[PDB]
RNA sequence: AAACUCCAUAUAUAUAAUUUUAAUUAUAUAUAAUUUUAUAUUAUUUAUUAAUAUAAAGAAAGGAAUUAAGACAAAUCAUAAUG
């Protein structure tokens, strides 16, 4: 379509009103334009070219292949900067994905409390503030393979909220002991349990347990009396929320299975005093207790 | 159909409800009201991610259902 | 097979998580679970008497 | 008003939701249409059934979870469900069926029928190795001209003759047509069955129906085989 | 990794004022197959299946490139380069 100068120069400006008007003096109003499906000349899109994007085009003073100026009227002096930034928001992040603006914030709890909220439901809050994690065993293992031996690092960890709640967890990493934890951290979240503490201090009466080739003897003690247990024993107590206990490990004192038999005894060989009065069908009285009540 | 629950008759994945994010997190979630009528709100990316766990489970083989 | 005992104190392991704030919400199943308590006995019973004969 | 989060899908929990609850909506158009009769032209092969192809469906039936039995199972019930008897069919099936039909509309063909010339010829071209021949097919009483030749000054092995003349034995039509051969490139083989191609593939216009009897001979196939570089 | 692909082949469009003529050509773009369909038979894990034959449709019949690991402490210090 021919349009009259009048509306060609409401729209462009002067200095292209010239070859707009040639244009329409050579080109005949009645030219049936055909598509060329061989070679692409414009681009994908609409565009006037009346003005010069700052990206997509070539920046004005800049040498280059088709400059037009002459090799002593350049005008870039400073080459300090990436002289065209990338345009509209001045970033490609693709759809769905975040800046690393912070690193090193991150905290493993975080990530194990993010985590597991999505594949178990867990609060978020209650892992990141409630629960405090342990390393009990931090060592390297290894598979003798054909290509050589493949080292790994294998942790186990205990965590507990220190009020009854605790649960064991191990992992394994062939690249690092961090990945390990985070694994076994991850997995004693998923173990939490809770265990009867009798006046949330110790335990029922004493447990003689065997798990594997340990045997576990395990006395409850006197308010006030501490932790006087083996060291894996003592870091298990922390986190479940013991303040008082006496015992002694026979045969066997692997760390590992010290902490597994420890955790099975505070659930399986334990019996509230309640939980003995209604199998019975009789009043169990602890006479400290009231020797102190009104 | 009458309850207005799901059903499994194919083959049980391994790890439906302990890896529930390997399995079923590509799967559509939707919000419905009390009468179990679409709500049609867009769900944001993090509530359709989150493990769908069964309230009950019905199962009327479970001796292949270990 | 040993007589389990985690698939009938769903109810009490699952009040263990809300007491703690492990779980912040209570599930549907839950009230209905209390109410009707599983049985948890798995007990052999004598019988006294052929019902046929 | 209390607001809850459920799986969308009643087989949210299946290996395939989407297949499952697509096969779903198909079984029960299958169960309560079961009474209606099928096409008795179904023994006749009616040759309609456009469906989506595998990758297409596996677009909308569970992408990799997607398995080619399953889509088997998908086949099966569309084809059923299409094959009712179209007076007896209703609008139920055929608006679940349409999601199913590959869409190639937008586009058309690039195929112009072949028509004799303004002189009453069927211009062809064959090739055969490095040959090239182009022949002029007309109505005629059996007179041949390769390169302005006749065709024993051009041809002297009578196997090269007798490869021409195959296509016209074949159609029984020695004697109706005249030829005019124009070949070049390769050697007397590759020229003589180059031109065996083109007459073949010129006869074709003067009756389409005998197309098929000149495909069954192997003259309308063009021979692939060439001078391989040692490798 | 396979493949996707590129090549070859078949076809379509564009280009050549058909004396740079080979238009039976040249080279850009696109399409096509990893062929499809029914039918009888023979087996099967018999089913929404394979092996065969049969009719039908089709030009449709061939190649490529690259690497994953490891071994010969295999050749090269004479292609050049280093202690
Ligand atoms: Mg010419």
């Amino acid at each position: 379509q021919h349009y009259d100068e009048s509306l060609l120069s409401r729209y462009y400006p002067e200095s292209l009103l010239k070859s707009i008007k040639l244009a329409q003096q050579t080109i005949p109003e009645d030219t049936k334009f055909r598509v060329s499906r061989n070679v692409e000349f414009a681009p994908p899109y609409l565009d006037d070219f009346t003005k010069i994007h700052p990206f997509w085009d070539y920046k004005p003073g800049m040498p280059h292949l088709h400059a037009q100026e002459e090799n002593n009227n350049f005008s870039i002096f400073r080459w300090d900067q990436v002289q065209q930034p990338l345009p509209g928001e001045g970033n490609i992040l693709p759809p769905g994905v975040s800046l690393p603006n912070d690193g090193g914030r991150k905290s493993k709890s975080a990530d194990v409390a993010a985590g597991l909220h999505k594949q178990t439901g867990v609060d978020p809050d209650y892992i990141t503030r409630k629960l405090t994690m342990k390393p009990l065993v931090m060592k390297r293992v290894s598979n003798q393979t054909g290509k050589g031996k493949i080292a790994s690092f294998y942790a186990l960890v205990v965590v507990g909220d220190k009020n009854g709640m605790v649960g064991l967890g191990e992992g394994k990493s062939r690249e690092e002991m961090s990945k390990a934890i985070f694994k076994a951290h991850w997995d004693a979240v998923r173990n939490l349990k809770e265990i009867p503490r009798y006046e949330n201090r110790t335990i029922y009466g004493d447990i003689d347990f065997r798990y594997h080739g340990v045997k576990l003897h395990l006395r409850s003690a006197k308010p006030g009396f501490g932790l006087r247990v083996n060291h894996v024993i003592f870091e298990i107590c922390e986190c479940a929320g013991i303040k008082d206990l006496s015992g002694k490990v026979y045969k066997s004192r692997n760390d590992m299975n010290i902490a597994k038999g420890t955790i099975e005894a505070f659930t399986k060989a334990q019996k509230t005093l309640d939980e003995v009065a209604l199998g019975r069908g009789k009043k169990l009285v602890d006479v400290r207790k009231v020797y102190y009540s009104s | 159909k009458k309850t207005h629950g799901y059903y499994v008759s194919t083959r049980w994945i391994p790890g439906t409800l302990t890896n529930s994010t390997e399995i079923s997190g590509i799967w559509e979630k939707q919000e419905i009201d009390s009468n179990d009528n679409p709500t049609e709100r867009a769900l944001s990316p993090n509530e359709t991610s989150k493990q769908v766990k069964p309230d009950l489970l019905v199962v009327l083989n479970p001796t292949e259902n270990r | 097979m040993k007589i389990q005992t985690n698939a009938v104190n769903v109810l009490q392991r699952t009040s263990a998580y809300l007491k703690s704030g492990l779980l912040k919400e209570t599930p549907a199943w839950y009230n209905v679970v209390a109410s009707i308590p599983p049985s948890t006995k798995f007990t052999r019973e004598p019988r006294f008497k052929n019902p046929s004969n | 008003l209390p607001r809850r989060i459920v799986p969308k899908l009643a087989t949210f929990y299946s290996a395939n939701p989407n297949h499952e609850d697509r096969i779903n909506r198909l079984e029960r158009l299958l169960r309560k249409y079961i009474k209606l009769p099928s096409q008795n032209n179904n023994e006749a092969q009616q040759t309609k059934a456009p469906w989506i192809s595998f990758d297409e469906y596996a677009l909308i039936g569970g992408g990799t979870k997607l398995k080619p039995t399953q889509y088997t199972q998908l086949l099966y019930m569309l084809n059923k469900l299409h094959n009712i008897d179209p007076q007896l069919t209703n609008d139920e099936i055929t608006s679940e069926l349409s999601q199913y039909y590959k869409k190639s509309s937008m586009l058309s063909n690039n195929i112009k029928i072949k028509t004799l010339d303004e002189f009453g010829r069927s211009i062809a071209v064959g090739k055969r190795k490095s040959s090239t021949a182009k022949v002029f097919v007309v109505r005629g009483t059996g007179e041949i001209l390769v390169n302005g030749r006749q065709l024993n000054d051009y041809f002297l092995k009578m196997k090269d003759r007798e490869s021409i003349m195959y296509p016209l034995q074949v159609i029984e039509s020695v004697g109706k047509y005249n030829i005019f051969a124009t070949t070049s490139g390769g050697g007397p083989t590759g020229q003589a069955e180059s031109i065996m191609h083109a007459i073949a593939k010129a006869l074709v216009v003067f009756n389409p129906l005998l197309k098929s009897r000149l495909h069954k001979a192997g003259v309308l196939t063009r021979d692939y085989r060439h001078v391989e570089r040692k490798k």
